[PDB]
C-alpha cells in the first residue's frame, strides 16, 4: 500500500477533479487523520510545489495550515498537512443553499494577513475556504494557494508593473474586469462577488467575457445593503482596506456560530 | 605493589570465647581462651593464671567446647571455624614437648544454603552422643560421636521454624532432647524435640509452651536434679520444666540487656549474668528435688563483658572485646551493697582500633591509637611496650601537631534527657574534666544523645588541656592538622554534619578552623556547606574536602577565609580520600574506586580510571603511584593497579592481589620506621586489636618466598589439619578464589621454629639466586639469613608460656 | 481512579483475550556465553519484570517467533546507545508467555506478550545471510550482599539481631539503633549505614511515592529489594541514557540509591523538540494501571509506545474527534495531542463514554516525546 515517506497511509479519496487529489492519510505511529495532496512528476499541472511554497511563506496564522512533511516519493510528489475539513462551499450548498457577514470579516481578516505577508491568493472561490476539525471548528482557513501570485521581490514587496491583455480562468465566475493584473483590489473585489453569491458556450469570449461585461454592465446598487455595495465599488477603486475593515466591523455591529453550527 | 608481604606485629587481643574443664590433665582446672585465630591454655592456680600452651589456628574460631566421652582419661576439644572446619583435639605431653593431637577433622559446609543472620550455634549433649550445629536457616546438622567417625560425617534434619534464636541440650533425658526459642509472626515461642540417631529424624518433644517474652534471647540448661530450662529476656526470667512454671520480673535488670551467662555450682544452684554496661548479677535457684523460687542480686561493675567464667575459688574471668579483660574476686561481705567484686588482674586489649597515627620518627616511631568504646575508651601508645591513657569515653579520630606538641582527638559521650529539657552525664569523662573548656553556642525523656568534643592532649603527660564542645545535633566526622597557603600557622580543621533523626541524608554541615596558641583554643574561620564532610586531606597547600558526593578544593586567603577553587561531581559518596602528589583516591562503602588527577594549568579535576565491583569496603590506602590497597567483605585484602599491559583498558583498574586476612581493617597508616629486600611500610589496625605490616617485594623475592611457602606447607603440621591454601583463599558468599600476590609472613617466620632435619627437608633442591649471580643449591643457612632479615622489619614477640 | 478497574490495562485486551498461555521458566547460569536472536524492529529498553506487547508483520520475524516457541522462548532486546547504526553494549533477555497468530487481510500476523528476565553484555553481533541478528551474550549476575554488620557483629547481640515485626518513626529509630549497634566498632556512624540499607531505602521510596500519589495501595509494591528496584526503574519517566545507567547497575542497593537520587532532583516534563514548554508536573502523575504510571502498549501498526497517565496537561493541541477504536484503556476515547509550539506528537487525551466512571478526562503521554528538566 502507498506509504507516504514510510509514515502515512492513504485510506480514501476526499476531493478529486483537482491538480492534486486530496487524500486522507493516517499516521502509522500516532493515529491522526491527515490531508495529502498527490501529484505526478510528469503531471501537466505541477501546483504542488507552488502551494507548498506559499504555505511555507505563510508560516503561521489562524487561516493557514502547517506542513507536516514535503519532499518526493518515486514518481508521485507529495504534500502532507493537517486534515483541513469541509469546504465553506460544501457547507453553504449542503446546509440550505449574520452568518454570511460574520464569516466575511473573518475572510477580510485572512486577506490582510496574506497581503501583509507580501503576496496574493488571487483565486478566491467558496471551494478554497475550509472549516477546521475539532479545535478549529469555528475558524476560517484559506487554502488552494497553487494559483497564488507572490509579490515578494527585492527588499520590500514591490508590485510587479501591470501588463494589459491578461487571461484568468481560475476565477471563472469571479474574473470581473480582470487585462488589469490581479492585485490587492482584485482580491477584495472577488470577495464581494463571493458575498453576492452567498447562457454559456464553448467559446471563451462568450463564457467569460460576456459574464464579466454583464457583471459590470449595471452599478452594484441595483444588484444589491447598498452601502456595502458602494463599499465594494470604492474597494475596487484601489491603504484603503484597513478602512474597509473598520467600516465592515461597524456594519457587523449595526445589525442588532454559523449556519451548520 | 603487585607483590606484597603481610606480617603480624601485634596478635589479636579481643576475647570471643572461654571455657573451663580438665583439658591438660584430669587433676588440674584449665581455662581456655579463644582469641581470633589464637588458642591460649592456662592452668588455674591460687596466685592466678599460669600459661602452658598457645597455638595458632588456620581459621577464625567460632565454636569451642569441651566434652568427655566414655572411656576417655580427660576432656577433648571441639573447634569449628568460620570456614566450617570442624575438629576434635586432644592434649598430649611427653616430658618437655607439648602437642595438640587431631582425633577427627572435616569440613561441614553445605553446597547450598544461606548463612543464618543470628550466626553459628554449636551444642554438645551432656551424654556425649552427638554434636548439634545451626549453620543455615531451616536446617539442623547432627554429627554422631562414635569412635569410628574420623571424617566427622554429618546428616541434616529439617526445622519447620526458620528463625531460631537459641538452642540447647537438656539434662536428665533418656533420649537427646533439644530446647529452642524461635520467632514467627505471632511472636516468640519455646519448643522441644527428641533426636533419634537411628531414624535421623525429629520426634515429639516432652513439652511445649507458648508464654515467651517478646524480647527473650537466652536459653540456659539447668543440670540435675532440677532439670528444665531458664529463658532470659529483657524484662523477665522464666523457668520451664514440663508442667512447672516460674517467672520473676526484677526491676534491677530493666536498664540494660543480659548478654552472657555462666554456671557457678555444678548442680545449677548459682549462675552469673552480665549485661551491656558492665553490671554483674547473681541468679540464685532455691530448692526444697524441685525448684521453689528465683532470685537476682547485683554484685558490682566490671568491664563490658563478652563472656564470663568461674574459676572454682571465687575468682571470675571477664573476657572483654571493648576493653581490658579482668580477673575479679567475689567477696561474701561488701563495701556499700552486698557481695561486691574486687579486681586483681588486668589483661591488655587494644581493640577496637578506629584510628591511629605515627609520631616521633626522628629517633624510631611510636604508634598512638584510639581504642575501645564507652567507658573503656582510651589512648594506647605502642613502642611491644604499651601505655594506657584512660579517657572514659569513645575516641574517634586522632592527629598530631608538632609545633604545639599536642594531640587532637575527636570524641563522643552519651548523655540522657532529663525533665529540665537539658542533658546529664552518666560518669566523669575526659571532656568534662579538662583544664579549659569552650562551646560553640549555648542551647537548652530517658533518651540517649551524643555530644561530640575536640580534645587537646599534651604529648608528655597525656593530660587534657582543652575541650571544645560542638553544636547540638552536630556530628564531627573528620580532622586534619596542617598549614594552609602562605600562612606560617598550623591549624586544626574539623569537618562536621548536622544530623536530625527525621532526615535520612544530612543537608547541612560546616568546616571549622581552630588554632591552639598560648594555652587556649580559638576559632579562626568557619564555612557552611550543604552536606556532610566525610573526609578531608591536605592537597599541596590547599584543602580537599568531601561534601556528600562532590569533591571540593579550597584555598586559604590572606583574609583568613576559605575560597572554593574547583568542584568535581561523582555518582558515589567520597567516604575514603587519599592523596599522593597530584593524584586523589576516592572510594565509597560499596567498593567503588575512583582515581582522579589535578590539572594545575586547567584548574579542575580529571578522571584517570575506575573500578566498580559491589562489595563492602572498610579502608583504602595508596602504596605507590600505580598500586592501591583495600579491605573487602568477609576479611580480605585486595590490590588494584593501573596501566598494565586503548583508553578502555587504561581507564580500568584490575585486581593483582587477593588475600584472606581474617581481620576487619579500620585504618591504614604509613608507618615507615615505627619498628625501624623490602620497600615501603604500611600499618593497619583491626577490630580485634591486631596490628599488621604490609611491605612490597620484587619479582625474585616473591617467587622465592612463594616456593618456600609451598614447601613449608608440606612439613608444618596444622592444628586440626587445616590446609593453609584453603585458609588464605579470598572468601565471599558468592565467590571463592586462591590467594595471589601476597606472601604470608607468619608462615615464613615459622621456618625458624622448626627442627634442623625439617629445615634440611625444606631446603632440598632449592635453587638460590644469590647476589653473586649464578644459582646454586640453597642451604638452610642462607634461608635462615633471609628469614632473619625479613623479621627485622618489625619488633620481636616476647615469650608467652613460663 | 474511582469505579475504574486497574487490572484491565495489564491484560492488553485490545489484542485478543484468547491467547495461548505458556507456563514455565528458563534461567541461564551466571557468566556464560550464549547465542540469542534479536528482533530487528524493537527500539525499547526493557527492564526485567516489564511486559512488552508486540505485533509482527514481516515474514522473517514470524519464522523467528515460530522457531522460538519450540526452543527456550528467549530473544534479546538491545538497549541502543543510538539507534542510528544499531550498536549497543548491554541488553536484556525477554521470554514469551502469550502468543497467537491471525491470517487476516491475506497476510500473517503474530501477537506476542513477553517479560524481561536477565541483563547481559554484548560481545559480538552477527548478521547472518537470512537477515536477522544473532548476538554472543554473557549473562550478568545479580549481586546479593549481606548486612554490613556481618563483618563486625559480635555473636552475643546476634541473638537479638532479629526484631519483632512491624506493628512508625519511633519504630525506624529503634530499627536503626538496634540493627547497626556495632557501628561504634568501625569508623562510621549509624545513619551512614542506614543510607546503604535496602529496607530503609525501600521505605523512603514508598513514602515519597505515597506522598506524590495517594491512591497507591500498600501491597501494590513487591517485598523483595530486587523486584522493588526493577519495578521502580520501569515506572520512572526518564531518558534513555539514565535507563542505560540503571541497566548497568548490578546491585539492588545501588539501584535504589540511584532511583532516590533521580526522584529527589526536581523534575518537570518538557517537550523534547522545544525544550522550553512544560507539559506536566510530577504532582499530576497517577497510576491508572497495576504496573504503575507508565507501561508499554502497542498500536494497530506494531509501534510500541510508553504511556504516562497524568490528570492534567498544559499547552497541548487536540486534533480530530474522540475515537474509541483500539483504545488501550477500556471505556475511553482518545484524541491526538500535539505540542502547541513544535506540533510534534506528545500523546492523547482520553474522555470516557459512561458518566458513572471516574476520572472522565485524563491524558496519556509518550516517553520518547518527554524530557525531564533538572534545575
Ligand atoms: N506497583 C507499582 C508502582 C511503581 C511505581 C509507581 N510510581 C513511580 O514510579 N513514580 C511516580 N508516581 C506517582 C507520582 C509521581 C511519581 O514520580 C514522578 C517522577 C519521578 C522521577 C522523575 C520525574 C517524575 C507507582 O505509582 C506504582
Ligand atoms: O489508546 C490508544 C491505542 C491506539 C492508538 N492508536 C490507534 C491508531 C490508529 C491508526 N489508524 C488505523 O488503524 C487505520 C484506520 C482506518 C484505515 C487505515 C488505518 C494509526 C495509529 C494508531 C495508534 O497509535 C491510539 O491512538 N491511542
Ligand atoms: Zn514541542
Amino acid at each position: 500500500e502507498f506509504i507516504v515517506g514510510g509514515k502515512y497511509k492513504l485510506v480514501r479519496k476526499i476531493g478529486s477533479g483537482s491538480f492534486g487529489d486530496i487524500y486522507l492519510a493516517i499516521n502509522i505511529t500516532n493515529g491522526e487523520e491527515v490531508a495529502v495532496k498527490l501529484e505526478s512528476q510528469k503531471a501537466r499541472h505541477p501546483q504542488l510545489l507552488y502551494e507548498s511554497k506559499l504555505y511555507k511563506i505563510l508560516q503561521g496564522g489562524v487561516g493557514i495550515p502547517h506542513i507536516r512533511w514535503y519532499g518526493q516519493e518515486k514518481d508521485y510528489n507529495v504534500l502532507v498537512m493537517d486534515l483541513l475539513g469541509p469546504s465553506l462551499e460544501d457547507l453553504f450548498n449542503f446546509c440550505s443553499r449574520k452568518t454570511v457577514l460574520m464569516l466575511a470579516d473573518q475572510m477580510i481578516s485572512r486577506i490582510e494577513y496574506v497581503h501583509t505577508k507580501n503576496f496574493i491568493h488571487r483565486d478566491i472561490k467558496p471551494d478554497n475556504f475550509l472549516m477546521g476539525i475539532g479545535r478549529h471548528c469555528n475558524k476560517l482557513f484559506l487554502i488552494d494557494f497553487g494559483l497564488a501570485k507572490k509579490y515578494r521581490d527585492n527588499r520590500t514587496r514591490q508590485h510587479i508593473p501591470y501588463r494589459e491583455d491578461k487571461n484568468l480562468t481560475g476565477t471563472a465566475r469571479y474574473a470581473s474586469i480582470n487585462g488589469i493584473e490581479q492585485s490587492r483590489r482584485d482580491d477584495m473585489e472577488s470577495l464581494g462577488y463571493v458575498l453576492m453569491y452567498f447562457l454559456k458556450a464553448a467559446t471563451k469570449k462568450q463564457k467569460y467575457e460576456k459574464i464579466s461585461e454583464k457583471k459590470m454592465s449595471t452599478p452594484v446598487e441595483v444588484l444589491c445593503p447598498a452601502e456595502f455595495a458602494m463599499y465594494l465599488n470604492y474597494c475596487r477603486g484601489l491603504p484603503d482596506y484597513m478602512y474597509l475593515r473598520q467600516l465592515f466591523r461597524i456594519l457587523f455591529r449595526t445589525l442588532n456560530t454559523f449556519d451548520w453550527t | 605493589m603487585s607483590y606484597n608481604y603481610v606480617v603480624t606485629a601485634q596478635k589479636p587481643t579481643a576475647v570471643n570465647g572461654c571455657v573451663t574443664g580438665h583439658f591438660t590433665s584430669a587433676e588440674d582446672l584449665n581455662l581456655l581462651i579463644a582469641k581470633n585465630t589464637r588458642l591460649e591454655i592456662y592452668v588455674v592456680t591460687a596466685e592466678g593464671l599460669r600459661p602452658v600452651k598457645e597455638v595458632g589456628m588456620y581459621g577464625k574460631i567460632a565454636v569451642m567446647e569441651l566434652f568427655r566421652p566414655k572411656g576417655e582419661s580427660k576432656d577433648l576439644l571441639f573447634i569449628l571455624t568460620a570456614k566450617y572446619n570442624a575438629c576434635i583435639l586432644e592434649y598430649k605431653q611427653s616430658g618437655e614437648s607439648i602437642d595438640i593431637i587431631t582425633r577427627a577433622h572435616g569440613n561441614v559446609q553445605d553446597r547450598i544454603g544461606r548463612p543464618s543472620e543470628t550466626g553459628i550455634i554449636g551444642i554438645i549433649d551432656p551424654e556425649c552422643r552427638m554434636i548439634g550445629l545451626r549453620l543455615y536457616d531451616g536446617l539442623f546438622k547432627v554429627i554422631p560421636l562414635d569412635r569410628d567417625n574420623k571424617e566427622l560425617k554429618a546428616f541434616n534434619i529439617r526445622l519447620e521454624e526458620l528463625h531460631v534464636i537459641d538452642v540447647k541440650f537438656l539434662y536428665g533425658c533418656q533420649a537427646p532432647t533439644i530446647c529452642f526459642v524461635y520467632q514467627d509472626p505471632q511472636g516468640r515461642h519455646v519448643k522441644t524435640y527428641e533426636v533419634s540417631l537411628r531414624e535421623k529424624e525429629f520426634n515429639k518433644g516432652p513439652w511445649k509452651q507458648e508464654n515467651v517474652e517478646a524480647e527473650a534471647s537466652m536459653v540456659i540448661a539447668v543440670p540435675e536434679p532440677f532439670g528444665g530450662a531458664i529463658i532470659i529476656g529483657q524484662e523477665s526470667i522464666t523457668y520451664h520444666n514440663g508442667d512447672k512454671y516460674l517467672a520473676i520480673a526484677p526491676p534491677i535488670i530493666k536498664q540494660s540487656t543480659i548478654v552472657c551467662h555462666n554456671r557457678v555450682d555444678p548442680n545449677g544452684s548459682r549462675y552469673l549474668l552480665g549485661d551491656m554496661e558492665g553490671r554483674l548479677f547473681m541468679l540464685l535457684l532455691e530448692k526444697e528435688v524441685t525448684l521453689k523460687d528465683l532470685r537476682v542480686e547485683l554484685l558490682g561493675e566490671t568491664s563490658i563483658a563478652e563472656c564470663l567464667t568461674y574459676l572454682d575459688n571465687g575468682v571470675v574471668f571477664v573476657g572483654s572485646r571493648l576493653g581490658d579483660s579482668q580477673l575479679v574476686k567475689l567477696n561474701v561481705d561488701s563495701n556499700e551493697q552486698g557481695s561486691y567484686v574486687v579486681a586483681m588482674e588486668t589483661f591488655t586489649n587494644l581493640g577496637p582500633i578506629v584510628d591511629m597515627c605515627v609520631v616521633d620518627l626522628e629517633r624510631q616511631g611510636q604508634l598512638v591509637t584510639c581504642s575501645g568504646a564507652f567507658k573503656e575508651g582510651s589512648l594506647r601508645i605502642i613502642r611491644l611496650h604499651i601505655r594506657t591513657v584512660p579517657l572514659y569515653e569513645s575516641p574517634r579520630k586522632i592527629c598530631y601537631q608538632e609545633v604545639s606538641q599536642c594531640f587532637g582527638v575527636l570524641s563522643s559521650r552519651i548523655e540522657v534527657q532529663d525533665t529540665s529539657g537539658g542533658t546529664t552525664a552518666l560518669r566523669p569523662s575526659a571532656s568534662t574534666q579538662a583544664l579549659s573548656s569552650s562551646v560553640s553556642s549555648s542551647k537548652l525523656f530517658g533518651e540517649e544523645v551524643e555530644v561530640h568534643n575536640l580534645l587537646i592532649i599534651d604529648q608528655h603527660t597525656f593530660e587534657v588541656l582543652h575541650a571544645h564542645q560542638f553544636l547540638q545535633n552536630e556530628y564531627a566526622l573528620s580532622l586534619v592538622s596542617c598549614k594552609l597557603g602562605k600562612d606560617p600557622n598550623t591549624y586544626f580543621i574539623v569537618g562536621t554534619a548536622m544530623v536530625y533523626p527525621e532526615e535520612a541524608e544530612p543537608k547541612q554541615g560546616r568546616i571549622v578552623v581552630f588554632q591552639y596558641s598560648d594555652g587556649k583554643l580559638q576559632t579562626v574561620a568557619e564555612k557552611e556547606v550543604k552536606g556532610a564532610v566525610y573526609s578531608m586531606v591536605e592537597f599541596n597547600g590547599k584543602l580537599l574536602a568531601s561534601i556528600n558526593s562532590t569533591v571540593r578544593l579550597y584555598e586559604w586567603t590572606t583574609e583568613k577565609e576559605l575560597r572554593t577553587e574547583c568542584n568535581h561531581y561523582n555518582n558515589i559518596m567520597a567516604l575514603y580520600l587519599k592523596t599522593k602528589g597530584d593524584f586523589i583516591l576516592v572510594g565509597d562503602l560499596m567498593r567503588s574506586v575512583l582515581l582522579l588527577a589535578y590539572k594545575p594549568m586547567e584548574g579542575n579535576f580529571e578522571e584517570i580510571a575506575r573500578d566498580f565491583n559491589p562489595n563492602w569496603m572498610s579502608a583504602v590506602e595508596i602504596l605507590d603511584d600505580d598500586n592501591f590497597l583495600g579491605a573487602e567483605n568477609a576479611f580480605n585484602l585486595f590490590v588494584c593497579q593501573k596501566d598494565s599491559a586503548t583508553d578502555e583498558e587504561r581507564q580500568h583498574l584490575q585486581e593483582v592481589g587477593l588475600f584472606h586476612l581474617g581481620e576487619f581493617v579500620n585504618v591504614f597508616c604509613h608507618g615507615s620506621l615505627v619498628m625501624q629486600p623490602t620497600q615501603g611500610s604500611v600499618l593497619f589496625g583491626t577490630v580485634n586489636g591486631m596490628i599488621g605490616l604490609v611491605t612490597s617485594l620484587s619479582e625474585s623475592w616473591y617467587n622465592l618466598l612463594l616456593d618456600m611457602q609451598n614447601r613449608l606447607n608440606k612439613v608444618i603440621k596444622s592444628v586440626g589439619k587445616i590446609e593453609h591454601s584453603f585458609w588464605r583463599s579470598f572468601h565471599t558468599e558468592r565467590k571463592t578464589e586462591p590467594a595471589t600476590g601476597f606472601i604470608d609472613g607468619d608462615l615464613i617466620e615459622s621456618f625458624l621454629d622448626i627442627s634442623r632435619p625439617k629445615m634440611q627437608e625444606v631446603v632440598a633442591n632449592l635453587q638460590y639466586d644469590d647476589g653473586s649471580g649464578m644459582k646454586r643449591e640453597a642451604t638452610a643457612d642462607d634461608l635462615i639469613k633471609v628469614v632473619e632479615e625479613l623479621t627485622r622489619i618489625h619488633w620481636s614477640h616476647p615469650q608467652f608460656e613460663k | 481512579i474511582i469505579n475504574f478497574d486497574t487490572s484491565l490495562p495489564t491484560s492488553h485486551t485490545y489484542l485478543g483475550a484468547d491467547m495461548e498461555e505458556f507456563h514455565g521458566r528458563t534461567l541461564h547460569d551466571d557468566d556464560s556465553c550464549q547465542v540469542i536472536p534479536v528482533l530487528p524492529q524493537v527500539m525499547m529498553i526493557l527492564i526485567p519484570g516489564q511486559t512488552l506487547p508486540l505485533q509482527l508483520f514481516h515474514p522473517q520475524e514470524v519464522s523467528m517467533v515460530r522457531n522460538l516457541i519450540q526452543k527456550d522462548r528467549t530473544f534479546a532486546v538491545l538497549a541502543y546507545s543510538n539507534v542510528q547504526e544499531r550498536e549497543a553494549q548491554f541488553g536484556t533477555t525477554a521470554e514469551i508467555y502469550a502468543y497467537r497468530e491471525e491470517q487476516d487481510f491475506g497476510i500473517e500476523i503474530v501477537k506476542v506478550k513477553a517479560i524481561g528476565r536477565q541483563r547481559f553484555k554484548v560481545l559480538e553481533l552477527r548478521t547472518q545471510s537470512d537477515g536477522i541478528q544473532q548476538a554472543k551474550v554473557q549473562i550478568l549476575p545479580e549481586c546479593v550482599l549481606p548486612s554490613t554488620m556481618s563483618a563486625v557483629q559480635l555473636e552475643s547481640l546476634n541473638k537479638c539481631q532479629i526484631f519483632p515485626s512491624k506493628p512508625s518513626y519511633k519504630w525506624w529509630q529503634k530499627y536503626q539503633k538496634r540493627k547497626f549497634h556495632c557501628a561504634n566498632l568501625t569508623s562510621w556512624p549509624r545513619w551512614l549505614y542506614s543510607l546503604y540499607d535496602a529496607e530503609t531505602l525501600m521505605d523512603r521510596i514508598k513514602k515519597q511515592l505515597r506522598e506524590w500519589d495517594e491512591n497507591l495501595k500498600d501491597d501494590s509494591l513487591p517485598s523483595n529489594p530486587i523486584d522493588f528496584s526493577y519495578r521502580v526503574a520501569a515506572c520512572l519517566p526518564i531518558d534513555d541514557v539514565l535507563r542505560i545507567q540503571l541497566l548497568k547497575i548490578g546491585s539492588a542497593i545501588q539501584r535504589l540509591r540511584c532511583e532516590l537520587d533521580i526522584m529527589n532532583k526536581c523534575t518537570s516534563l518538557c517537550c523534547k523538540q522545544c525544550q522550553e514548554t512544560e507539559i506536566t508536573t510530577k504532582n499530576e502523575i497517577f497510576s491508572l494501571s497495576l504496573c504503575g504510571p507508565m507501561a508499554a502498549y502497542v498500536n494497530p501498526h506494531g509501534y510500541v509506545h510508553e504511556t504516562l497517565t497524568v490528570y492534567k496537561a498544559c499547552n497541548l493541541n487536540l486534533i480530530g474527534r474522540p475515537s474509541t477504536e483500539h483504545s488501550w484503556f477500556p471505556g475511553y476515547a482518545w484524541t491526538v495531542a500535539q505540542c502547541k509550539i513544535c506540533a510534534s506528537h506528545i500523546g492523547w487525551k482520553f474522555t470516557a463514554t459512561k458518566k458513572d466512571m471516574s476520572p472522565q478526562k485524563f491524558w496519556g503521554l509518550t516517553r520518547s516525546a518527554l524530557l525531564p528538566t533538572i534545575p
